[PDB]
């Protein structure tokens, strides 16, 4: 989880990394006893017996999202950013987490940073990044002539500055998954 | 939220007059021209796009140098073939925005002359 | 420009009731025009968001279906913010031109 917390820079919604958990001891003892987290829901089972839960792979995603944004990601519920964006299969077993960074994603001059995808033709898949800067969100028109009317770069600028509220502020978002068709242990 | 302009005022034809509004509450993106004739309704005429690709209507095609500075926030127009139609109240609006072609957040423009 | 026409032209005043707005078709127009109110000696604003998929940040009470020809929208209820000047945008293509307008 060294990376979850040690990207300076995390990815923008529409260029999503994805990352890979394989081989190790959980400590999701970690994740909900750190205290310093905003946001902790783990919708497949209740978080504090998953510790037990043994599965083959586990992938992750780290992405900032606005507050008002947050409620968007859960299996089976969407919203702008998730239709568009990134969103969550109909069948999640892992958890959602939050941490707000007020001093380290707000500052001040603008933040140049951080851009969001805002038009696709239709609802893209779960676990999909279409980071591929496609234009032509258009249909009567080329996009290639000119950005007209319809025809629009699909990427907006999310700048930020220090007076931002909770919900303009950049909340970092992480989601986990798991399956078993390597990763859990007991201690003490 | 606010943008400021200024130059809009009574000028004889010819002259060279520079527009200049100002960028505010949002790192700089698109800006349009829209002019409403005085006693009149208003009509939209030049835009510029945020990826540099250029519109501009009939009545200001090839006669309207349309821009925005990054740097100082500060949106360039310069005023070239002075015409009768076009003289009229000026106003600088977002260039595009919405599903389609929007333009929501506004300013008090400059309402520009011409006359002897 | 376009060739359209808006109603109602001329607006008497409207007490404790459904105000209409309408335009007509010069470009096959379907779901594009944005609504404008505006107060003199102040920037004009749009009154909806233009429904061009769908109608958001908006107040319900402004509603309206644009489609074929028929370009309708209604007012629920009178406001003295409600007592203010109104028109239309070409949306489809270049150069946008604006309807006539009315104003209280």
């Amino acid at each position: 989880f060294g990376e979850v917390f040690n990207a300076t820079r995390f990815a923008s919604v529409y260029a999503w990394n994805r990352k890979r958990i394989s081989n190790c001891v959980a400590d999701y003892s970690v994740l909900y006893n750190s205290a310093s987290f905003s946001t902790f829901k783990c919708y497949g089972v209740s978080p504090t017996k998953l510790n037990d839960l043994c599965f083959t792979n586990v992938y992750a995603d780290s992405f900032v999202i606005r507050g008002d944004e947050v409620r968007q990601i859960a299996p089976g519920q969407t919203g702008k950013i998730a239709d568009y964006n990134y969103k969550l299969p109909d069948d999640f077993t892992g958890c959602v987490i939050a941490w707000n960074s007020n001093n380290l994603d707000s500052k001040v001059g603008g933040n140049y940073n951080y851009l969001y995808r805002l038009f696709r033709k239709s609802n893209l898949k779960p676990f999909e990044r279409d980071i591929s800067t496609e234009i032509y969100q258009a249909g009567s028109t080329p996009c290639n002539g000119v950005e007209g009317f319809n025809c629009y770069f699909p990427l907006q600028s999310y700048g930020f500055q220090p007076t931002n509220g909770v919900g303009y502020q950049p909340y970092r978002v992480v989601v986990l998954s798991f399956e078993l068709l390597t990763v859990c242990g007991p201690k003490k | 939220v606010q943008l400021v302009e200024s130059g809009g005022g009574l000028i004889q034809p010819g002259g060279s007059l520079r527009l200049s509004c100002a960028v505010s509450g949002f790192t700089v993106s698109r800006m349009s021209w829209v002019r409403q004739a005085p006693g009149k309704g208003l009509e939209c005429v030049s835009v510029i796009y945020t990826g540099g690709n250029t519109d501009y209507a009939d009545s200001v095609k090839g006669r309207f140098t349309i821009s925005r500075d990054n740097s100082k926030n500060t949106l360039y127009l310069q005023m070239n073939s002075l015409r009768a139609e076009d003289t009229a109240l000026y106003y600088c609006v977002r260039g595009s925005g919405g599903i389609h072609d929007a333009f929501d957040i506004w300013g008090q423009g400059t309402m520009v002359t011409v006359s002897s | 420009d376009i060739q359209m026409t808006q109603s109602p032209s001329s607006v008497s005043a409207s007490v404790g009731d459904r105000v209409t707005i309408t335009c007509r078709a010069s470009q096959g127009i379907s779901t594009w025009l944005a609504w404008y109110q505006q107060k003199p000696g102040k920037a004009p604003k749009v009154l909806i968001n233009a429904a061009s998929g769908l109608q958001s940040g908006v107040p319900s009470r402004f509603s309206g279906s644009g489609s074929g020809t028929d370009f309708t929208l209604t007012i629920s209820s009178l406001q003295p913010e409600d007592f203010a000047t109104y028109y239309c945008q070409q949306a489809h293509s270049f150069p946008p031109t604006f309807g006539p307008g009315t104003k209280l």
